[PDB]
């Protein structure tokens, strides 16, 4: 449940970081 | 409650002017530039999140007795293998989504608690990384629009 | 200075959460309902103003040394023959536009002065009318969710 | 010129005041 959410937060965070 | 003592007419004026200036893209201080950059990163992050996934707010079950453990669990894993600005944005958007869900489900007492958890995690565990990586002004350089 | 980093992080947290809560519709306090209704009414006033005329403060020549006198002349004539909530919105929109022109033409020093002039006029010459006409609650009833 | 501005503000404010009721 929370393992799933933080994985989605992390991969979205990293993609946003790469684009900036 | 969040914003306990910002009740003066003076602050109403300050709030409206601040809204107009940032709406047209102008910052009156370094702090204002960070706040605007962070709000817009949050908006952009959550839009990308909602397209790849469900609502960030289609959340796990929040209760007052379990909200901190959910928060701690998610945040510790978010930064377990390192910090970057994108994950810090994700951390703000997550807290924001907890707050929205808390109010929506009539647990408004949690908003100020979540606010403390965020400020505490920021000041004890992200602030060292922020200083070693150019501070919040570097965030504005990378994520500000103008 | 001691404690400034910690305090600034707390303000980012407060600012981000307030932004998200009000963004999704939630008004968690009283001045929160006034601010949100005032921001919305200002945006609508500006939209209607621009459709009829050119944008606000275009053709107004402001400099720091002359700005007070122009502000004083416009506001006195706006309320000369009466006060109503529509004219109060105009008062706020005018100050907002004054601040935007000021930053745009690189007179950022004027912003915090315009805020002081507005707050003074608000407290000295509009608050008595506001109290005698239902207070800011009545404004929220008339312009909220708009 | 500031005379014209406050008239545009006043008439737009009054239109707003009417339509809010
Ligand atoms: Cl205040
Ligand atoms: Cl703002
Ligand atoms: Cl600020």
């Amino acid at each position: 449940d929370m393992e799933n959410l933080s994985r989605r937060l992390k991969v979205t965070g990293d993609l946003f970081d790469i684009m900036s | 409650p969040l914003g306990s003592m910002s009740q003066s007419n003076r602050e109403l004026v300050v709030d409206f002017l601040s809204y107009k200036l940032s709406q047209k893209g102008y910052s009156w201080s370094q702090m204002a530039a960070v706040k605007q950059a962070l709000r817009e990163a949050g908006d952009e992050f959550e839009l990308r999140y909602r397209r790849a996934f469900s609502d960030l707010t289609s959340q796990l079950h929040i209760t007052p007795g379990t909200a901190y453990q959910s928060f701690e669990q998610v945040v510790n894993e978010l930064f377990r293998d390192g910090v970057n600005w994108g994950r810090i944005v994700a951390f703000f958007s997550f807290g924001g989504a907890l707050c929205v869900e808390s109010v929506d489900k009539e647990m408004q007492v949690l908003v100020s608690r979540i606010a403390a958890w965020m400020a505490t995690y920021l000041n004890d565990h992200l602030e060292p990384w922020i200083q070693e990586n150019g501070g919040w002004d570097t965030f504005v350089e990378l994520y500000g629009n103008n």
